[PDB]
């Protein structure tokens, strides 16, 4: 059992969704997400006139104001009989010593503690920005369908009518399909990143390879997100106009591994669209009597005395992140 | 409450070390907040140092073989240049280039107070405005950890490297962090060259065997934090809720049965009978104007109303318990708060003046207890540069050499605060018995009026022979 | 409580610095809005230098080889020097032109004492009505800003640029915001010149190394602010609600299941029952004239009446609260209440002199400490400055060069108030055994006297023969 | 009610010029409704200046190498000169011709306490009843305002007209309101003449740099104001309400169900039985006169009645409250109420020498902070008039010029309120043991004692030789 503060990170390094399109973080003293709460967006046009002002402009009532959040808690054992993860020749005699192994085991037992949490939160996400649709489910709970209210217009499908697979490799130009799924989208596209065998038929047409432009050409401070995140994130290059970016990152569920992304889909949007980071209470009474029930997470490492006379770390959560604009992103299934 | 706040059960040291950075970031709070640290490390500076600290030499001249009369005029030169030497007004003497020997005992002692233990280094300035190009710079405690901020190891300890006996061979030095935005490396500092040169002078008073840090301050003080909150919020609550008032309306109406089968029957189908009763009370409201005083009584039609009835009407007894405590504390802490708040309540004569002799008898121990040991260092290095660009000149006759016998050579005692006043009568009638019976000598008369029995010779004979030119009265 | 103040856990440096302008200017707002600010800082203007700040010359005779007889000649010559340039009537010593001497060392101890920080420059006034083209102007603790008001930096920091190892370099002095509608442009200050003129004498009291600013008020005095509040309001409550009463017309009526019956038919359609009745009434009212006293019962109809069913009862313990509060604070801050609001309550004789003893010598002890730096800088320059006009003549035998020795040389003590009374009794006899056992200096005879004996005596040889031509007795 | 009444979070110049008419005006409403101001500058008049101001004349000797005997010698001159020109009987050393010089500080001090500034101008009267054509109008603070009224500038500051560094060059004075129909028109004043003549006397205490204006009264006062009416209101409310008492006609009736059906009955269409029982009522209360004691009993016909149940009934706390408050502003403010309203409460010997003490050194403190720079302002424009005019003559080795050094040759003193009565025993005791062992001098003796030892001497030898003339015991 060590103190809170023995919580120092600074690796934050979530694959480019709650750190570029979902960084509105909204914890709340409360259990629930209450949309009417939220400000969002503000009624923002209407002025008085020149002789006195009008009314009290208030948080404009969201129609829907209660999903439950994923209030995730889990906890690891950091008992001290691993040898554990020894990075090379820093003076092993250290974690020969149990008061380094065990500070350093709940460094890494937590660190792969809000990965996990941040891989759940990713999966989250790409539901969202997939069908508008999310799963709030689990055993011993209710699955609750949290929709932002993705339109059909943002559900169309390239397999709809012509597909790129049933179209001409060489001269079929898919850039007439991207302004025709961008349109519908409430604004400017400017990442067409695909999952990988996507971009391929998509790369497949000459149009496209000839069309793309593999040099830097920095646009903006995308290429410095993937030189961080090297790992899944691979920055194709220019398309000319948009840049073109691919997602291959892949969840190691419960006994086997498979890559976030479903076969071939697209979501046509904006970097700047606004997702809300909702997070609910943290059942903790540590958390309550210190005022931590409006906040984003909450370690601890604490014993067990009696039956499991043991000691752990226990990391609690509850986001309910969701995108403020479903309308925003046109998603597609591809050939 | 106890869960804020956390014991464990083992030899000090080690129940202060792994919790060390909590303890002194919530003393450093407290400090910060709370006026009675400032206070009381104020008192003890005007009682331990006071105006100035005197330096007073005396070689061991029956041991070494040395004239008393050579050690003594020997004495007078080494007072006079480090009096001049000390004496530099342009704050030059530090290698922060803004600290006095002053306020080098004053940081000292006010650190060795707080975490127990100080941090001289004597460094080679090379600021030719003096003769001598040792200056002296304090250092951090925060500085002082295991290189890169590593846990405590087998011999490199708390940033102190060992030996298995514990001898104190060196420190690992953090870098500095203001702006709070510097990293921390970690540098080798040796406690002492091995020829007796104090270079890192690290002075802390070991509670028990072994102890590397000195005391706290906060793992005592969290009772007054907690107590001044407690009666902080008792005192808002009361002033608040003395009259506090409910104004609400009630009506005779209530027909029970008659009531009860109206609201149900509101309930199922006949809501418009509670509309025209509301439509009824908000008339009686507006044709009543349902005014109390300044105010308007707060809308309330007939039938609700809050039940301010309240807990025991004892009174808090927080009166002797705020007395108790303070007594008990302040003679815990060990500085009497009728004078850290200044209390006069029932304060007697013995009261007085034997509170006011033991409480300075007791900063008399604690100055020659947390003084001596910085004067004394820091006079042995300053000697020994005076020794190095001859200065002063070391008795011909010397028994044993400088480097040998600096102990022994730089051998001294130091004058704290000014002369004492409490009473008059009593340091006169003590005075006038001293110098009738002779029971009192030059160095410790010296001690107890903070002068010099050379200085007060030659300034009489000034005074007779004056008074004999002017005309006046020897 | 705790919302609208916030203490970070760090060290004390970058606990106030974040927050310095927050802290600065509600002390401001207690300093202007509270009369304790300006009876503490009267009161330590009168302990401090009181009358006037008295200059004393000592060069280091001894050490340097000079004769004392020739040194005090020479510092003869200096103090008729400075006492005929410090008495300039016209205000002309300061580049505002309007402060002398001694409102030199109020203003500069005034905010050196709220700020913890003065901020003396030494400029070259082209004013020939005096010898000496020095004077001092006094900069603003607002001017030390970064560069634009930037935020710390690595070695800008808060408006001081330094060194790694903290050498305050020099400043950068924001302009004047008076009106308050000048911008402000930072501009270059170095500390100090390096042939040891003190350009910019910027003397403040560090807590800890590496602090750039002082102390504060007001991170002590928000509790005055509030507890004044609470007290306030409460008294104000309990005043206006002593006697509220309220006038209101009750009856019998109230035929339970009738009147319910009754309510609800008017509610739904015999509303003229509520008509007829409520003229009734007021035919009632206004045939009684239902008048309470002087003036008019407020309008109520039967059936409705306020309940002024109060809280709970108990004495307010303010009182007790109140006093052990003061108390605290009061030698919290360090001057006792007793007489910042002068309490006479059961104070007696050990009680008084105790509490007076001790409080003057702590006295002396802020006088020493921050009143000793401004004299000896402002000192120095002005011996600089005479040295440069050959107005006084440096010794012929000099060790050391003025410019070399200016420590050495410019050597000086300060007098701050006049003689202390609180006795007599006390002093006299103080007095008497000094002079008779030889115990007291003429130094320390003129500290405790505030006067000379070089003008003791020779005043008393004018008496004696004015006495012996006249006829009087000796 | 910090409503009525608002700090703004500034520097205190730029918080308080803003504010200046309101807190003034407030200021003015105050010590003319309220006795304490009278009160306060009454005391600070008897103390300061009491009887009379003084002034001694001690040019430089030593320093412009004029001899003791010479400058004495012309100081009598001076004295002699000053003391007839200043005890004009005809009021006419003033331009309104209706103030001596004792009414000159009298009314200096007031407005240098009130606004915290004074303002005299030295003029030209053509009037020959008097040697010296140089009289000092004093100018009301009411003038200094921007040319027109016109708010703060870049230079031209709330009626000052100064440079960037802030140098007083002059003021724009508005015409004076009296009779309350002249308008202002703004006239441009020096602040002083180049060669050293002091023409616009503008003495004022600045807390900060830059600031323009004194200390107020008011903004530290409208507590007093509040407190004063809430007590006031409350025991009026007290007083009024010990003894209230409700005289209504209640009666048996209100047979609950039959009460209601009859009130309903009429309501609709039976008013003949309401006027009837109001009927039999009113032949009831004219066939019992129903009468309580010398009053008639207020017609009330049964059923109605006042419900004069309470608030609260515990103890006001007022008597506390004020008793604390009035401890608290009064070493606020400053002096004491013990005797701003007198108090003999347990008032002890300790008590009563202590408080005096430091009450009159702190008094001696205020007085040789503003009122010597009037003292001296005043002399030295006399002495220039009479240089000019050749009364007195200037010593004829004169090191330097008059107009060079005004300050050497102008140099003075002053002596404010006369011999201080507090215990006798004290000050008699004092006076042995000084003329016993020589520690009081010439200047301070007289300083003292306010008398002069040449008259004190001339007056003894005149005493013993008309002792010995007439058969006396010298």
């Amino acid at each position: 059992a060590q103190l809170l503060a023995a919580n120092e990170q600074k690796f934050k390094f979530d694959p480019l969704f709650l750190r570029l399109f979902f960084r509105e973080s909204y914890p709340f003293t409360t259990e629930k997400v209450y949309l009417s709460q939220i400000p969002g967006l503000v009624n923002m046009a209407l002025y008085v006139s020149p002789i006195v002002s009008g009314e009290v402009i208030r948080s404009r009532g969201g129609s829907t104001s209660e999903f439950t959040p994923g209030y995730v808690k889990p906890k690891h054992e950091v008992n001290p009989q691993m040898t554990l993860r020894r990075l090379p020749d820093e003076d092993p005699q250290n974690l020969a010593d149990p008061a380094y192994r065990r500070r350093r085991i709940i460094m890494q037992n937590m660190r792969d503690e809000e990965l996990a949490i941040a891989q759940v939160e990713e999966m989250q996400a790409v539901s969202a920005v997939l069908k508008g649709k999310y799963t709030m489910t689990g055993e011993a709970f209710d699955p609750v369908e949290v929709d932002m209210g993705r339109s059909e217009e943002n559900n169309i499908t390239q397999s709809g009518g012509t597909e790129w697979s049933k179209r001409d490799k060489s001269t079929y130009d898919p850039t007439d399909d991207i302004e025709a799924y961008a349109l519908n989208a409430s604004g400017v596209v400017n990442i067409i990143v695909f999952d990988p065998k996507g971009w391929a038929l998509f790369r497949s047409f000459k149009a496209v390879k000839e069309k793309l432009d593999t040099r830097r050409g920095s646009n903006s401070e995308l290429e410095t997100a993937v030189k961080d995140l090297g790992k899944a994130v691979s920055y194709k290059g220019m398309y000319g106009d948009v840049a073109i970016v691919v997602y291959s990152g892949q969840y190691v569920e419960n006994g086997v591994k498979k890559n976030f992304l479903p076969d071939n889909t697209m979501v046509l949007g904006n970097t700047q669209a606004r997702g809300l980071r909702t997070y609910g209470c943290i059942q903790d009474a540590d958390a309550q009597r210190e005022g931590i029930n409006a906040s984003a997470r909450y370690p601890k490492n604490w014993v067990t005395t009696g039956d499991p006379a043991r000691e752990f770390t226990m990391i609690q959560s509850a986001p309910l992140m969701l995108l403020a604009d479903p309308d925003e992103f046109v998603s597609v299934q591809l050939a | 409450q106890l869960r804020s706040w956390n014991p464990p059960s083992e030899s000090v040291d080690a129940a202060l070390l792994p919790n060390f950075t909590r303890g002194n970031a919530r003393a450093d709070d407290l400090v910060r907040n709370n006026g009675y640290a400032a206070n009381a490390i104020q008192l003890h500076q005007d009682h331990i140092v006071g105006s100035f600290f005197r330096l007073s030499h005396r070689p061991s001249w029956r041991y070494l073989g040395i004239g008393e009369e050579e050690a003594r005029a020997f004495s007078r030169e080494v007072e006079a240049a480090w009096k001049e030497f000390a004496e530099d007004d342009c704050c030059c003497i530090d290698v922060e280039r803004k600290r006095t020997f002053t306020m080098m005992i004053r940081e000292g002692v006010a650190m060795h107070a707080f975490n127990g233990e100080l941090f001289v280094q004597a460094t080679w300035d090379t600021s030719s405005s003096r003769l001598f190009r040792t200056q002296f710079r304090m250092v951090s405690p925060k500085r002082i950890s295991n290189p890169n901020n590593t846990g405590d190891s087998r011999n490199c300890r708390a940033g102190v490297q060992i030996n298995d006996s514990g001898a104190a061979l060196g420190y690992y030095v953090s870098e500095d962090g203001y702006p709070g935005w510097m990293p921390q490396k970690w540098t080798w500092i040796p406690r002492e060259l091995p020829g007796g040169r104090a270079s890192f002078i690290h002075v802390f008073e070991p509670v028990e065997d072994g102890q590397t840090r000195g005391a706290n301050v906060f793992y005592s003080v969290m009772e007054q934090m907690k107590m001044l909150d407690t009666l902080q919020n008792t005192q808002l609550q009361s002033a608040i809720v003395k009259a506090m008032y409910a104004a609400t309306i009630e009506s005779e109406l209530d027909t029970q049965s008659a009531m009860d089968f109206i609201l149900g029957a509101n309930s199922q189908e006949q809501r418009e009978r509670l509309t025209g009763w509301i439509g009824e009370i908000a008339a009686y409201y507006a044709a009543a104007p349902v005014r109390l005083g300044g105010a308007k009584v707060p809308h309330l039609m007939p039938g609700d109303s809050l039940n301010l009835q309240t807990a025991q009407d004892t009174d808090n007894g927080y009166s002797v318990f705020e007395q108790s405590l303070l007594r008990y504390i302040a003679a815990g802490l060990g500085v009497s708060y009728e004078q850290l708040s200044r209390n006069y309540a029932q304060m007697s004569y013995s009261t007085a003046r034997a509170s006011a002799n033991e409480s300075w008898a007791y900063f008399m121990g604690r100055r020659k207890f947390v003084a001596s040991r910085q004067a004394s260092q820091m006079f042995l290095c300053w000697l020994e540069e005076a020794i190095v660009r001859r200065v002063v000149t070391l008795p011909s006759k010397a028994r044993f050499s400088f480097q040998e016998a600096r102990s022994a050579w730089g051998n001294c005692d130091w004058i704290g605060s000014g002369r004492m006043a409490i009473d008059g009568l009593k340091e006169v009638q003590e005075a006038v018995m001293l110098i009738e019976a002779g029971l009192s000598t030059y160095e410790k008369e010296c001690a107890k009026r903070g002068d010099d029995y050379q200085e007060i010779f030659a300034q009489q004979v000034r005074e007779t022979m004056e008074r004999r030119a002017a005309g006046l009265k020897p």
